[PDB]
């Protein structure tokens, strides 16, 4: 009756790859996501999160290189500032902090991304819809 | 039959008067609505209190001075630190040049035009466009006195509107040695506009006089105001209540504020209805500023504002009751504060350096108080030890003459209105007279 | 030309600031023709056939949003007067509670206040709406006058180039350009966070490098920078460049980037959270209402 709509951000050098990985090996996961796909994760900063949220977002996840294996370098080290505080920040706004999600999956790892995206879904299943554009409806 | 004045005109904020009347066609029940809300005392819950002094002159845009300096006093308070003799001197300084644009605000531009065309149709003559086309001299002169006042809060508090250097232990800048000069020589044309003024008011309140118009909603009540060793003042002191016959019922800190004063609710108005809680809802009823600061002091601070306040006190008595006689108190707190703005500016601690004491341990309770040019005001906020605010409690001014707009606006009626048809345009704006005698700014006591 | 001004959720001072224009105000009023202005003249409903209309205040009230609606159809301009009106502004912050909490705080809970049978005002009032929101979010907005208030000066800019026929434009860079703060060359690098009363000062080098969190960086010119002049943050009044639709969230995104920028790659991204107590109230002040998420869920 009811089913999670989740944003995606992957950066085009390894969790997009990863992400594709997924499909090639036929990996199966469940279909609320829909991903975006920017060049690096650094590209990520907090309006583009809070962006999705407004526009009804029941998760929002985020993907980029290791620490360390960035195609730029140091992209995602800055990505990674920018995500703490935006936890704290969703907390204050009443989201609910396992509503955003972030993790570092590489062009190969195709295995952690469809497990990564089952326990995302079963995670924002389990929290049922955020409420925030119905509120903002009335 | 029910009739509604909206909105209240001339007045800052949202307000509306109802005047019902019965079957038989008699005046049934006349109120005073204020339909304003926007929540400042909960929402700065969560805040940092060294932002208090950011948000509270965002209560009003008239007032935003006095805000501003009764929340950096209650976090002077939070942080235990007392500032620094050059810091109190420049807010104070503040406080006094917002005193001046404010008065000279409502009197010229809200008050003047009912003042001058009391019996009048036209109703777009009715206002400083109106008066301008006719008395020029008025108009550019009540300009003159807030273009004054501002500068001075634009130079010590950095903005003309919401000012930002009263911070944590004192003043974020210093006055300039150049910048004090300047203010000074500009300082003597105010207290010149200021004494002309008193005479403005005493030519106009003779007209409202001539038509029987100077007792509307009069009514006996008690006054508070705050006093320095019994002086007027509208920066320091204690605050002092004395009883409808003058004698002084108490004196108090304003930290104790909450031993004295009570705000009731009525259903009726977003405006809460305060009283001294020692004696009640009826016999409790006091009021603030202009004339009710003028019947708590024994003297005014300045010399030229003392001479017409002795003349007035003689003329009228101690404790003077008339609602529109706020209007002439209003014209000496306006010359008290353009004299004292001079001699802020001459004493050479003004221009100091050492503007600020290095803030010490947060304490969860603080009280900042200052009189507003619309009466006390109070600002109390509660913190945890980050200095993050968990509760607070604003006593804005105006709130404590509700009772008296109210009672004041049904006085207007009981004296002009037996049936609907009495209540013509000039009765009913004689009604809306009353309300603006108080110089009330309803968003900020609201709040 | 038929000008009218009306307010909302606001506190006035827009309107104060219009009164700031002194001696240029008559200048103004005797080529406009004012026909509605509560604050300044007795004419009680708006009339028909308005060329410019000031709207000052977000949407706080149900007769806020009337009023709004009907100067709309009054009006062939309507102007979004001040940072209230156009961000929706300093009582946005409600927005981070139940208006029940607004309202019990106000009338039930105070300290001095007595209310025996525990009620809210509800007689000849009107009932508060959901949240704050701009302007913009109920009626259309043609143009806008950024400023918590606006500058005098660039309200008549606004107002006169409106007269002229001409389109308004306003400043679009942001604050450091009108700052006087020197900044360092190299580029800004931000050490450790500070609350504004923590340290003293450097009076001429920038605020936000000295570990303030200054919002000028993300906070539309045209004030003057009197606050970073005055020896205290921007606290960003003046709302977003037209380039940036939610200011909180570019500016977090431009302080968490910084931060620790000399030490990139080892500085615990977890110091900045920990030290920021109150996020919404130190990156939404004036703008809540005009963000992504301009409430908090309850
Ligand atoms: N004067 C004044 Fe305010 Ni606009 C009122 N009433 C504040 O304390
Ligand atoms: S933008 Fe600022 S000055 Fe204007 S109405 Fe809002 S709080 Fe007042
Ligand atoms: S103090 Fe603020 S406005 Fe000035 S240069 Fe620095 S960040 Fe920009
Ligand atoms: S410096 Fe910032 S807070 Fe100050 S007036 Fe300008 S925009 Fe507003
Ligand atoms: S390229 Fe994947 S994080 Fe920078
Ligand atoms: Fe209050």
């Amino acid at each position: 009756e009811w089913e999670p709509k989740i944003i995606g951000f992957c950066c085009n050098w390894c969790t997009y790859g990863g992400a594709d990985t997924a499909g090639v090996g036929r990996m199966q996961y469940p279909p609320s996501i829909r991903i975006i796909r920017v060049m690096c994760s650094g590209r990520i900063e907090p309006s583009l999160i809070l962006k999705a949220f407004k526009e009804g977002a029941d998760g929002v996840f985020v993907g980029g290189c290791h620490l360390g294996d960035c195609h730029y370098d140091s992209g995602n080290y800055k990505w990674q500032r920018r995500v703490m505080m935006l936890y704290e920040l969703l907390e204050e706004l009443g989201i609910e902090k396992e509503r955003l999600n972030h993790e570092w999956i590489s062009a190969s790892e195709g295995e952690k991304f469809q497990n990564t995206m089952k326990d995302f879904y079963n995670k924002i299943e389990a929290l049922g819809p955020c409420k925030l554009k119905e509120e903002l409806d009335k | 039959v029910k009739l509604s004045v909206e909105p209240v005109t001339r007045v800052e904020g949202h307000g509306k008067i109802s005047v019902s009347f019965d079957d038989s066609g008699n005046l049934d029940k006349v109120r005073f609505h204020v339909v304003e809300v926007r929540g400042f005392e909960k929402f700065l819950e969560g805040r940092y209190v060294e932002d208090a002094p950011i948000y509270t002159p965002r209560i009003c845009g008239i007032c935003q001075v006095a805000h501003h300096l009764a929340s950096a006093k209650a976090v002077d308070n939070v942080f235990g630190v007392k500032i620094p003799e050059t810091a109190e001197l420049l807010r104070n300084l503040m406080h006094q040049g917002a005193t001046v644009h404010s008065h000279a605000l409502h009197f010229y531009m809200l008050a003047a035009p009912d003042l001058m065309f009391p019996t009048t149709d036209d109703v777009l003559k009715r206002n400083l466009m109106g008066i301008a086309k006719e008395h020029p001299e008025i108009i550019k002169d009540a300009i003159e006195l807030r273009k004054a006042g501002q500068n001075v809060v634009r130079v010590v508090g950095g903005r003309a509107i919401h000012p930002v250097t009263a911070v944590v232990g004192g003043q974020s800048k210093s006055l300039k040695e150049e910048e004090r000069d300047e203010l000074l020589k500009l300082s003597e044309r105010t207290i010149e506009l200021s004494e002309k003024s008193i005479e403005v008011g005493k030519k106009l309140l003779e007209n409202i006089k001539d038509e029987d118009l100077l007792d509307i909603g009069y009514f006996e009540s008690a006054h508070m105001g705050m006093v320095n060793n019994g002086v007027h003042d509208l920066y320091d002191g204690k605050l002092r209540v004395v009883n409808s016959e003058g004698k002084v019922e108490y004196e108090f800190d304003p930290s104790e504020y909450m031993n004295y004063i009570a705000e009731g609710v009525k259903p009726y108005s977003y405006l809460k209805f305060p009283y001294l809680k020692d004696k009640g809802e009826e016999d409790g009823i006091y009021r603030v500023n202009t004339l009710s600061r003028l019947n708590v002091s024994d003297k005014m601070a300045t010399p030229l504002a003392q001479k017409y306040y002795d003349e007035f006190v003689k003329e009228f008595g101690k404790p003077c009751h008339h609602p529109m006689l706020f209007h002439y108190a209003r014209l000496i707190e306006l010359l008290s504060s353009a004299e004292m703005v001079k001699e802020l500016l001459e004493n050479d601690k003004i221009v100091g350096e050492d503007i600020r004491a290095e803030p010490e341990e947060v304490v969860g309770d603080g009280v900042g108080c200052v009189e507003a040019p619309r009466g006390t005001l109070i600002h109390h906020f509660k913190t945890d030890d980050d200095g993050i605010i968990t509760d607070t409690n604003l006593v804005v001014a105006t709130v404590q003459n509700n009772p008296a707009m109210d009672i004041g606006v049904r006085k207007v009626a009981e004296k002009y209105i037996k049936a609907p048809e009495d209540a013509t345009p000039q009765v009913l704006n004689y009604m809306e007279m009353l309300i603006r005698a108080y110089d009330p700014c309803l968003s900020c006591a609201t709040h | 030309v038929k000008i009218a001004t009306t307010w909302l959720g606001g506190c006035s001072g827009c309107h104060i600031s219009l009164l700031d224009l002194h001696e240029e105000l008559l200048n103004l009023l005797e080529n406009v023709e004012l026909v509605h202005c509560p604050v300044l003249m007795d004419v009680k409903e708006i009339p028909d056939e308005v060329e410019v209309a000031l709207i000052e205040g977000g949407i706080r009230n149900e007769e806020n949003l009337e009023i709004a609606k009907e100067m709309r159809e009054r009006a062939k301009i309507v102007i979004a007067f001040g940072t209230c009106a156009a961000f929706g502004g300093v009582p946005g912050l409600g927005n981070l509670y139940s208006n029940d909490e607004l309202l019990d705080k106000a009338y039930k809970t105070t300290i001095t206040t007595k209310n025996d049978d525990g009620i809210i005002p509800n007689e000849e009032v009107p009932e508060l709406v959901s949240r704050v929101k701009p302007l913009s979010e109920v009626i259309e907005v043609d143009y806008f006058i950024p400023g918590c208030p606006p500058n005098p000066e660039m309200i008549a800019e606004v107002v006169k180039a409106l007269l002229e026929g001409k389109e308004p434009e306003l400043p679009k860079k942001n604050l450091c350009e009108e700052c006087a703060r020197k900044k360092s060359e190299e580029g800004v690098a931000i050490e450790t966070i500070k609350r504004n009363y923590e340290g003293n000062p450097d009076p001429e080098k920038c605020l936000l490098e000295q570990g303030y969190i200054c919002l000028g960086i993300a906070t539309r010119e045209g004030c003057g920078a009197p606050c970073p002049s005055s020896g205290v943050p921007c606290s960003g009044c003046s709302g977003p460049t037209d380039a940036v639709v939610d200011q909180g969230a570019k500016m977090i995104s431009a302080l968490c980037s910084d931060f620790g920028i000399d030490n990139d790659r080892d500085v615990d991204p977890m110091i900045l959270p920990k030290s920021i107590k109150d996020k919404i109230g130190s990156f939404y002040k004036f703008t809540l209402p005009s963000a992504f998420v301009p409430i908090r869920l309850k």
